[PDB]
């Protein structure tokens, strides 16, 4: 691997945008 | 203008459709030159992200359940929730993803509400 894509640049953002509704119970 | 959408997995492309008919509102992927079909039940998906300005890389990310009730310990007297099977989905298409993504998520939050 080295000039490839969708598992470095354009796959390693959405990690950070949701997480936060009303999963893995709490309320 | 919604719901449906494109997607790829696998270096496969194809189309994504969410279904609102049915009673768990799933969504199915289809390939246009790969001749495959992926049907992703949002009702067995918990998880849902989409790339928002932060993420430019438009890329739909759907996960499924959890269930630690079945985990199992070890030697180090340590356990955790058995690895589930989590998908992410990418497309060339930064518009697109969030629009389907909008739909798609609101439901995750909206089922685990009830579900």
């Amino acid at each position: 691997p080295g000039e490839e894509e969708d598992d470095e640049r354009g796959a390693d953002a959405t990690w950070d945008l949701d997480l936060l509704l009303t999963n893995f119970s709490g309320p | 203008p919604s719901h449906s959408g494109a997607a790829i997995f696998e270096k496969v492309s194809g189309i994504i459709a969410i279904n609102e008919d049915v009673s768990p509102a799933e969504l199915t992927w289809r390939s246009t030159d790969g001749d495959k079909v992926h049907t992703v039940v949002l009702s067995t998906i918990d998880k849902l992200q989409a790339t928002p300005a932060s993420s430019e890389k438009m890329m739909l990310r759907l996960i499924g359940k959890v269930d630690e009730s079945k985990k199992r310990k070890d030697n180090e007297g340590n356990e955790v929730v058995p690895k589930p099977q989590r998908h992410m989905f990418s497309f060339n298409n930064r518009t697109v993803m969030d629009n389907i993504k909008m739909t798609l998520q609101q439901i995750i939050s909206r089922y685990k509400d009830a579900d």
